[PDB]
């Protein structure tokens, strides 16, 4: 407790701070507590050695510098702990992560443990390559502005033959859709192999682009066993000249990630990023990471895109859209924003909305997001009554419907319902997709 | 069950699904620029409409993105019929080409609209 | 439900079975949660879709065959579903983790969710390389019989400059014990750059080496921000022709530890693997993945090495400990194996007991773990009164005491003490420890 | 001069600053010439360009925000510059340097220009890697 | 002195010689200053040692041949060293600069010295590679004769979006221009990274060209902090196909700007060189180097085009314009060319003047420099009223108008106001431009 | 504020962007090159005015560059109008071909002179 609770301590601009949900075993009070988790996730032995008299300690030492009570919970408390700028290796979220939450989760003074934030200084982001592209540049290059970009996700997952697979996404894509994508589980499989399904994808997406006129792409996923792997399928995409590819970040981890947010910048190609895994880790208030701190993470390491849920906690979501999208956030408590954070220009990822969604959601989803947002409909487009295309014209049509009545200054939240209405008036497609789902 | 056409259904991207827009509505969405404090300008094209790929095919690099700029970028302009105007004036000495307006978020430091206004006869 | 929960369904042995320990909401049944838990984790859509019929669904569907009631818990039930071989990519265990983990954990109907067990059928089992080398290799390699292995994690694990590192490792070997460690946070970083690192511990484990006469060796850390970097330290261990390297499986990923994997099988090198991050993930009972998943998984990525806790629920720990070491593993719950598990000749794993013991552990360790692991002292090898070399040798000494008592029919559990006392009255380096730890 | 000669300005822990020695031209005031090596060394042109309306110039100017007289020296000051973070190519000394003293030495307001020192903030400071080894590894 | 001042030397033609302007301390006799000046840049030693026993020293020595003083200069003379062939590395301007420049300025009997002009000889002039290209072959492969050429600087420098400078770069072009041009400081930076730079440049430029049916080019600034990342900007603008590079040779250095020089010969890409910090070491005539001597070692590393200046002293910018042209050029003391210089045949650089100009300067820049050089304007073009296009336009038909009137024999130097005036009766953009101006 | 065109408005280097040229100022250019002991030089396109890029796409590499030589160089020629002469036989027979006049300069080994002295109707 002596040498890890600081409550004097001021912290440095250089410093790392995590903000964790502290549950202490009953007998062990808030500051020893505190102060195990500082040890426990930097320096402090179970027993003295001699060689920390080779070094000065305290200058590695965590911090355990501010403590506050859990509002309504039993025994719960929000510790403070500050990391100096050296004990991290640069453009590593690797070894952040490993510093920070390798150890002290399996702490037997806690009874549980989770990691809600962390500040990461902007000395230590500018270390990060960061995200290949970015919101601006992505807007650039596919030349798409002033609304949300919509996505669809092929199903069923496994099954369909590469051939039929391409199929799907030629008929997605020239209804509306900016993007098809690859389910997170699909990588290659028996009955398809991942080079016949870029392949076919390739084709289906050319096609569409040509008859609508409008760029178009698909997540060509490139999740792999080894680093090797995940490297051809990522080359095969560059070959045939398409815009973007995927990557589980989790299952496959930060290390490959990295390495492929590298090869993208170095290629100009879009990186769309899934969250497969993420709720193993950040389900549970009392112990895990909560998703903020896994998009922080993502934005370090790089990625275009990154699936951030449907909200239809709101306002915590709204806290993390915003992590991941603005330069600089302030802290803000109501949104679980525990830290200011800065990012030195450092480019913002696209969040992309997803999960159940269909058209009645659409007023909803744009006055949420916003215009930087990809809206992914799976069974939304491939459970239209009249197929794909009709399914896609429908989601398009009611986006651009929503979208138009923002601009004209039309309350969303208010009449989103009418909008809608309104425009199945005129767009056979949508009025269809009304009959089926509210 | 309507199926989706195929022929001479080239679209321009945002607001290209809806009806054609209206001057009174074409007026309400040069309002939403100046409301919010973003540039408008006018591009046209005659010869490439939509998107292709000429010069090279490596990711991310398309011909037919970049359209000609009318004049310039109306900074200070506080009255949608400004635009409009400018629109009149680019289809009488264009009436070939697809005219578009897009917006200029100073601010952002990017170009931040893009809605076609105007497309020749059988688009 | 009726797709999913599949009661009279019988496995086949291609099928990858899971052991889920499923909580549902109040009011949602067994039966329409174990289905929501297979539906979810393979084939199932909120809506329908026509390209469901170009493909046969019920041969890629998962199914919950089993299920039964967990006992004294309050609405929890274990849910068994079975995968068709065909869901997976061979020999990647990021894609095996994606399609069963990636999704079913954020499902609403369920209030927590963790993965007990896999059953990996051995036509999957057959797709990876499994451990470089495995137990009996690297005794082969190292030459040592007969007895656990000894290692020592260096600390202050930051602070001290690459020359004071290594040599507290060469006064550590000097003493006895067979491996010096870098800590997992130990990658490279500004007071000590990694090669610089792999270069003085070399000097440093050559020296003991040629003293002693025994081999030696340093888990030189390669854990990296990329792929690249990661390569680049292992390829200078090559170099420097040291035995072995190590890999944080769980920040690093599994795509880049396969990579490792392979490498390190081509060129010789054992792997050490450190498990940090585990325990925000496998802690709570209710909700994640038990470790014994996460050691099956390592098992077939690959490594030589895998840390597995201290013992001193025992029982549990004795059921991985199995399921790392041997080739055929039966069913036991009360040992938490949920499956039969058989590992057609790949290579068994040795454990590594470590964190917070000393001297009078050590029958204990010996009779739990047996001759086949590693007994890991940082703080029990560095905090011994005379220094380094002193503290290994008393561990080397109270090691083989207690070999010696155990081959010669003495009971280790009932008169472990009476050994190490023993031990005392001719090994002053020893009495020593002894005077201390107690 | 309006633009950028700002006494009030507060230096931010992620600007470069510069501390140039100015011999400003006979009949050229210290504040003109410290805003001149600022403009110079930064945005600045000599005609309005309509570009300039597609950002934000006052996120990527260089500000003279300190002017202080020469000892013993005949119409000599020392004008202190900050430039943004931005500005600048991590890692790259040679795109330091071609921003900060690449232009200005030629400016014909001024008759003579010496770069004295420049604080490099630790946000720049650690994208590049450094010394091979350093004092401490070489013994 | 006895062995450094050697009046009666007779020069090598296989001799570098180098004219140094000497500002000697007081009390240092010019004869002394002179030796010192060639001792201090060849062999000469403050203590004598046993070595140079073991060689000829005379056939390694700097020699001070001849002084004269300096018109109207308090205490200044010029004093002419030669230097023997044998003490430079082939091909190397680094070990030229290095051998003669790299210690006598620091000398403290001097108060100030400055390097006024070198004579290579033609046997060393041999051992370089010389420009890519040079005026005539660039002239060929571009197909443009007969009249200056026109280029423009994007401004501003930073703050647009790649997009949005690509979109500048298209509308300068289209309008007449031949180039177009990244500034000394971009690079690659956090608001415009450099591939989407190159990306977006390469779009606009195609088109322009398509519209107009005239080649053209846009300089890529390929200046980066190491040679690898310099060298991978070239590649990527090799792959697209494009006519011209750049780069900053004095940031830069000379090491890193021959092996560009080198794989722009190779890869037939035209280089355009950038002097960014010239003026520091070029501008005080008592100390430093004039920017003539930095433009002969251009010329031997290598560069096609190399920024000289706006003149509107005259003479002594016409003097190193032969220098940087002409395949000899005479000795000329009114034009501050201290040595006949020879070429053998190494091809001609091609002169940039640009600063401040506009329509106007025109008919002066016609004449000064005549067709082979590049009339750069940047606010020049950006600055016009009805924007880019016609603010090229307005260049193009000026320039054109004064190519013109001088091949029908009118005076430029009289007439030229006249000739301008003239053309914007029947052209509006340049009436529009002249309103602006003037 | 006038707009710069976009269709139809190819370009043929230098002078190209002056009014065409009247016999009496073509016949001026014509004694420049005469003057300079310059050698003038026919050149007539019928299919490829412009520069575009059909066999290769290196740097440096354009097709379109080449134009066909209207029998050989003027060696020795004195007088304008022995140029302007062939300009016209030239018309005469290739009355749909773009023709240029170029020089070359022995002494300096280069051709350094290019400008168009006619163009089919409509350009
Ligand atoms: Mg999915
Ligand atoms: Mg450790
Ligand atoms: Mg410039």
């Amino acid at each position: 407790k002596l040498t890890y609770y600081t409550p004097e301590y001021e912290t440095l601009d250089t410093d790392i701070l995590a903000a964790f949900r502290v549950s202490p075993q009953p007998g062990v009070p808030p500051e020893e507590a505190g102060a195990a988790v500082a040890a426990e996730s930097s320096t402090g032995t179970w027993t003295t050695v001699w060689t920390d008299g080779l070094t000065n300690l305290d200058r590695y030492k965590g911090r355990c510098y501010h403590i506050e009570p859990v509002a309504g919970e039993e025994n719960q408390y929000i510790c403070y702990v500050a990391y100096p700028l050296d004990l991290f290796e640069e453009g590593s979220v690797t070894n952040m992560f490993t510093s920070i939450v390798g150890n002290v989760f399996g702490f037997k003074a806690l009874r549980a443990l989770r990691l809600e934030d962390l500040r990461i200084p902007v000395a230590y982001v500018k270390t990060f390559q960061g995200p290949p592209h970015g919101i601006q540049v992505e807007r650039d290059k596919l030349n798409k502005y002033g609304r949300p970009l919509l996505g669809c996700t092929i199903k069923p997952k496994l099954g369909l033959s590469a051939k039929n697979y391409g199929r799907a996404v030629y008929e997605c894509l020239r209804g509306g859709l900016d993007f098809t994508k690859d389910d997170e589980n699909v990588n290659s499989q028996p009955f398809m192999r991942w080079r016949d399904r870029f392949l076919f994808c390739a084709e289906a997406l050319y096609k569409a682009q040509a008859e609508t006129g409008e760029i178009k792409g698909h997540y060509l996923n490139a999740t792999a066993g080894t680093c090797e792997d995940m490297m051809k399928r990522a080359v095969f995409a560059r070959e045939l000249g398409v815009p973007i590819v995927m990557h589980d970040y989790l299952t496959g981890g930060f290390t490959a990630n990295t390495t492929l947010s590298h090869y993208c910048r170095d290629n100009g190609l879009l990186l769309h990023i899934h969250r497969a895994m993420h709720a193993v880790i950040d389900r549970q208030k009392n112990h895990g990471m909560h998703f903020r701190v896994l998009a922080k993470a993502l934005r370090l390491s790089g990625g275009d895109h990154i699936h951030s849920g449907t909200v239809v906690e709101r306002d915590i979501t709204l806290g993390f859209v915003d992590l991941l999208r603005d330069d600089y956030t302030e802290k803000d408590r109501s949104r679980g924003i525990y830290f200011t954070q800065s990012w030195v220009s450092t480019p913002g990822v696209l969040p992309v909305a997803s999960g159940g969604i269909h058209v009645w959601h659409m007023p909803a989803l744009t006055e949420i997001f916003g215009d930087d947002s990809v809206l992914q409909f799976g069974g939304g487009t491939l459970g239209h009554p009249w197929g794909n295309a009709p399914g896609a014209v429908a989601n398009r049509v009611a986006l651009e419907a929503c979208v138009q009545a923002r601009n004209e200054g039309r309350d969303l939240a208010r009449e989103g319902n009418t909008i809608i209405r309104e425009a199945t008036k005129w767009s056979p497609e949508l009025a269809a997709a009304c009959e089926v789902w509210k | 069950m309507q199926v989706w056409p195929i022929l001479n259904l080239k679209k321009y991207e945002t607001l290209s699904y809806l009806p054609p827009l209206t001057t009174d509505q074409l007026a309400r969405q040069v309002d939403y620029l100046l409301n919010n404090k973003w540039v408008p300008c006018l591009e046209f094209e005659t010869d490439h409409g939509f998107v292709y790929r000429e010069h090279h095919n490596s990711p991310g690099y398309y011909d037919g993105r970049y359209w000609t700029m009318w004049k310039l970028p109306m900074f200070g302009c506080t009255d949608p019929a400004q635009v409009l105007n400018e629109l009149e004036e680019c289809k009488k000495e264009y009436p070939n080409a697809f005219i578009r307006i897009i917006g200029f978020d100073s601010n952002r430091e990017v170009q931040c609209i893009s809605f076609i206004a105007y497309k020749p006869a059988g688009y």
